[PDB]
């Protein structure tokens, strides 16, 4: 099934030659199997597919013979030329043809210059036939599967058009339907136009269509030997853009502004006719840039020549000059001296002297820019002082050709973002670009040498800023090729600064250590961003296919959850579900990400409802309740060391610590209080059995609150002796009302039992007993008449009841309800709402661990909700503050799985900081985009 | 309306609501069923009179508390059966995957009812 294509202009093949040889036609021609394709005479653009056999007539003359020039050049974007019948001399006619065609090169090498004699019968056909055979000859499992599917390495051999529907003939067959204008389903037409649009058919139907003055206009002439097939049909499509309409198949003069003529249209010639104004200069610049991008991106073609038109006086009609000579005349000087003793370049070829730059950017070299000292070197980038500020200049010494500079500033003048590096003073006289300095410089140089300054907030800011900039790039439909720590420039090391990092591409598919595995869409950029973020989090550990193990495992970096998740989510083996950078920014923009210092998962099906930390290197003790006996677990935060021991008869209800400048006091449902050695772990003993279960311990000296209100006092020295006795036991309420919460606050202990609050001093007798059920007038009975489980206080008692969203505010002096917080009302904005734990820190915020898994947290100064953080864990049980050793608040919840999340203590501060920061960035970006353009 | 009238439990309030109202047909800002609101606030006659006009025993709320769930949770021996006899009885499910047997004396009643 070797690929053979008959290349005819008028399709002389399908006229009379098919049966002799035996819309796009496909048929099999065995000898060896050959799959012949036929082309047609209504061709516009199909040369993507490009054996060969050139077919042409001679009898009409020589204009038709000199017509396959685009035909041969499409091959490189084995050829044999055959004439037609010739019976209706001929060799003499071909003699000029053969001499011209075979001479020199530029076209692909002709294998043979042959001719055929008539259609009825040809002896030269046999001579032709073996010429096809000799040059035609000079995995199996897919081939069998390929044969199977049509019944129901082959793809490049013509068997398959990858994946395609049925035979590849149909795609060319239905494409012929597009060429001419059978019955086809409407359900799949939406997909077909997408494939049709990929061949420039859509918008435009390319096959459907079939007051100038000398001084005021600039004429740009392109001579080229040929117009390649599809060149014009694509050029028409790409010049339907907009920038501050009648057309031919050869010529698309989009007038737009009546004063901004653009008569682009057709060795063959291409002419651009534009007026002498700023808009004409800019539009000429854009058209030249687009055409040069075409010819430098797909097909080269000394090759073409560039013309520039000028006229000193209008009597002479457009004396023309090559562009190179004029480029030298513009590099040195600016005018055109007349033959007799004039006109500047800016009126002849504006794009040479960058006359179409926005007026906000000109190298106003008036003793302002200073450079070229050896100390100013920053690769061919120097340090300069532009406008009394220090900047970085990059000069174009060699082979600039004014293509690197133009293609650099036509993208740099159209990107104004706080995280995208900005352009100042694009200049010609030394041909340089002047760039804002990176005061602290490239990121990589900081990661390798200045690891001291990498605060967690600064790392998150760098990643946030790069993600912001790269999101904007992807929004502008620009693929940012190569994203590394080398190309991230840090200006400041001050975490709350608005501008900390920008992205800047230093030109010199991606470096061999930072590219996506496929190296190519935005998704390769996202993989590159994931590598960047891994580099930031690791702080250059890997810097000094792909399988990247966990950063914590090797480098010992501080674990930063919900960023290892983002690294793993971006850095995927396939681009299909890795996140878009429209949402990578959204993920990185979250104080939960900033401050969630740690998260730990306990062994499966373990229920813990009470927990204590260690006061000095970090440890936690949990009271497990999955089995209805005593179960106490030891957890280690730095090195996971969960070890569970079976101690005491019944489930442990609450723990507390007593220190010996130690002892852990576990309170069990049977009522016994059991003391364990904290360090040695051998010396262990119980204490006085209590009448009912114990509920709360300490929060102060060894206060003990049972389930009948019978609150006892235990001194720090008493626990040293087995079976201790209370200094005093005071009864606070009946047996049916358990005493649940005791709190430290100005040295008075507060508490709540049943539905009554109380407080007591070092005398250890209650000095106030606040009555709370009567508050049922506010809220209602099902909530107000429940127990009280937690109280906190700094200026008023913040009491939480059992299974009640309302958290109540009780003034200490007036002894009267003055506030109530409808937790469900806060939760309506963004799933239980009943409070289950409640913890107050300093005077900034109180955190409310609602039963639905939401740590809904308030600024207690103004009774304002700051954030409604969601743990992802279904419910939350306990919230308490630990010193660690950095202040954290550590939270425990149920999913059954129990999750312990250690949070950096200042979520509210970080929420305000990031929100203000994002507002600053947003207004800065809007103002930058408004003012720059 | 019925939510507040189902806390103190006046005969007159529920009787006036009996003539006209939105019985077993409302959700407050919290989403509680006023019927089983009245049930766990700790009444009998309010619950039964609101049963003879509503006849609902299974209705969820924001947290998934069907009446049987938190009736078993609150340890009410008789009102759970009162909702069992009238309005019929069907078991249900909350959002955490908890059955009234675990929340609950009531468990034995659950086995014979189910
Ligand atoms: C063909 C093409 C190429 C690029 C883009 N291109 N695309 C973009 C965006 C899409 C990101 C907007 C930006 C750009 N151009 C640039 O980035 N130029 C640029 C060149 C040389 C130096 C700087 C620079 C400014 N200040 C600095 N300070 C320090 Cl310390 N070092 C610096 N350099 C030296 C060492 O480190 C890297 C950089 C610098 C800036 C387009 C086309």
């Amino acid at each position: 099934r070797m690929k053979l294509m008959i290349v005819g202009n008028t399709g002389s093949g399908k006229t009379t030659l098919l049966q002799q040889l035996m819309g796009i036609d496909v048929k099999d021609w065995p000898i060896l199997v050959l799959n012949v394709w036929d082309f047609a005479g209504r061709e516009e653009f199909y040369s993507t597919h490009p054996l060969y056999l050139a077919v042409y007539d001679l009898s009409k003359g020589q204009a038709e013979v000199d017509a396959m020039k685009p035909w041969l050049f499409n091959i490189k974007a084995p050829v044999i030329l055959v004439g037609t019948h010739l019976d209706v001399q001929r060799k003499a006619c071909m003699s000029k043809i053969t001499k011209e065609l075979l001479n020199k090169r530029g076209f692909p090498a002709i294998r043979d210059y042959h001719f055929v004699n008539a259609t009825e019968e040809s002896d030269a056909l046999a001579k032709l036939r073996k010429t096809i055979i000799n040059e035609s000859l000079n995995v199996e499992l897919e081939k069998i599967i390929l044969s199977e599917r049509k019944n129901v390495f082959l793809n490049e051999s013509g068997v398959l058009l990858d994946l395609y529907f049925v035979e590849p003939k149909w795609l060319c067959k239905i494409m012929a339907q597009i060429l001419t204008v059978r019955k086809f389903p409407k359900n799949y037409m939406s997909q077909y136009f997408k494939l049709l649009e990929k061949f420039q058919i859509a918008l435009l139907v390319p096959s459907s269509l079939s007051h100038c003055e000398n001084s005021e206009i600039i004429i740009r002439l392109y001579e080229m030997p040929y117009f390649p097939m599809g060149f014009w049909s694509r050029l028409i499509n790409r010049l339907l853009e907009i920038s501050p309409r009648m057309y031919w198949r050869q010529g698309i003069y989009l007038n737009w502004s009546p004063e901004a003529y653009c008569l682009v249209g057709s060795e063959s010639f291409l002419k651009i006719t534009v007026p002498s104004c700023r808009k004409g200069c800019i539009l000429l610049g854009q058209v030249v840039d687009h055409i040069d991008s075409l010819m430098e991106e797909w097909f080269p073609g000394t090759l073409l020549k560039k013309w520039a038109l000028y006229s000193f006086n209008d009597g002479e009609e457009h004396q023309k000059i090559l562009l190179d000579d004029l480029m030298k005349k513009a590099e040195e000087g600016d005018l055109l001296v007349n033959p007799d003793q004039t006109i500047p370049i800016s009126q002849i070829a504006p794009d040479l002297i960058l006359a179409d730059l926005p007026r906000n950017i000109m190298l106003n070299n008036d003793e302002l820019e200073f450079e070229q000292a050896p100390e100013f070197l920053l690769g061919s980038v120097y340090r300069a002082a532009y406008e009394g500020e220090e900047v970085a200049v990059k000069i174009f010494n060699k082979h600039t050709s004014l293509r690197l500079l133009r293609q650099e500033l036509v993208v740099l003048c159209h990107l104004h973002h706080p995280s995208l590096i900005s352009l100042l003073a694009a200049g010609i006289r030394p041909r340089m670009l002047v760039m804002e300095l990176a005061s602290k410089g490239s990121l990589d140089r900081l990661l390798q040498q200045d690891k001291a300054s990498l605060t967690r907030t600064l790392q998150h800011r760098i990643a946030l800023h790069v993600a912001d900039g790269l999101r904007y790039l992807h929004s502008a439909m620009i693929i940012y090729r190569d994203l590394k720590p080398h190309n991230v420039l840090l200006f400041t090391l001050y975490p709350n600064a608005a501008i900390i990092a920008k992205i800047a591409d230093y030109g010199i598919e991606g470096t061999p250590g930072f590219r996506a595995p496929e190296v190519y869409n935005q998704q390769a950029d996202v993989y590159s961003f994931g590598l960047l973020l891994y580099d930031i989090l690791t702080t250059g550990g890997r810097i000094v296919q792909g399988k990247l193990p966990d950063p914590v495992k090797e480098y010992g970096c501080a674990p930063w959850p919900m960023v290892e998740k983002l690294i793993k989510q971006c850095l995927k083996e396939n681009p299909q579900e890795r996140p878009t950078s429209a949402q990578v920014f959204d993920i990185l923009n979250s104080a939960e990400l900033v401050c969630l210092t740690r998260r730990i998962l306990l062994p499966k099906n373990v229920i813990v409802e009470c927990m204590v930390a260690t006061h000095h290197n970090a440890s936690i003790w949990l009271g497990c309740g999955h089995t209805d006996r005593g179960q106490l677990s030891f957890l280690d935060l730095n090195t996971e060391g969960y070890t569970s021991e079976e101690v005491a008869d019944s489930r442990i209800l609450c723990l507390a610590l007593v220190h010996l400048p130690s002892w852990i006091v576990s309170g069990t449902q049977s009522g016994t209080l059991l003391v364990i050695n904290t360090e040695d772990g051998k010396k262990r003993h119980t204490l006085e059995k209590m009448t009912d279960s114990v509920t709360c311990l300490y929060c102060n000296f060894l206060l003990v609150g049972t389930a009948d209100g019978k609150l006892a006092i235990f001194e720090d020295k008493t626990v040293k002796l087995k079976g201790a006795a209370p200094l005093k036991i005071l009864n606070i309420g009946n047996v049916s009302t358990p005493l649940m919460c005791l709190s430290e606050s100005r040295n008075v202990m507060w508490g709540g039992c049943g539905t009554k609050i109380f407080s007591f001093s070092n005398d250890f007798t209650i000095q106030k007993l606040i009555e709370t059920r009567t508050s049922q007038l506010f809220s209602y009975a099902a909530f107000s008449d429940s127990n009280i489980i937690t109280v906190v206080v700094d200026t008023a008692l913040y009491i939480a009841k059992q299974n009640s969203p309302v958290v109540e505010v009780w003034d200490k002096k007036t002894e009267k309800l003055c506030g109530l917080i409808d937790c469900v009302h806060f939760l309506r904005e963004v799933y239980s709402g009943r409070v289950k734990t409640l913890c107050l820190q300093k005077n900034t915020a109180l955190w409310i661990g609602t039963g639905g898994g939401h740590i809904l947290l308030l600024d207690l100064s103004t009774r304002r909700l700051i954030r409604v953080i969601y743990n992802f864990c279904n419910s939350v049980r306990v919230m308490m503050t630990a010193q660690l050793g950095k202040n954290v608040m550590l939270v425990l919840g149920y999913n059954i799985q129990s999750c312990l999340t250690v949070w950096d203590i200042n979520l509210p501060h970080e929420v305000q900081n990031l929100e203000k920061h994002i507002e600053v960035r947003k207004e800065l970006a809007e103002k930058m985009r408004r003012t720059s353009v | 309306p019925l939510h507040l009238a189902a806390d103190s439990g006046h005969l007159e309030i529920v009787e006036v609501l009996l003539k006209t109202g939105a019985d077993v047909n409302a959700w407050d800002h919290y989403g509680f069923t006023p019927l089983h609101l009245a049930a766990h606030v700790g009444h009998l006659e309010i619950v039964e009179v609101l049963l003879k006009a509503g006849a609902d025993v299974n209705a969820q709320d924001h947290a998934g508390w069907t009446p049987l769930h938190l009736a078993a949770l609150y340890g009410h021996l008789e009102i759970v059966e009162v909702l069992l006899k009238h309005g019929a009885d069907v078991n249900a499910q909350d959002m955490w995957g908890e059955t009234p047997f675990d929340l609950a004396d009531i468990a034995e009643v659950l086995q014979k009812a189910a």
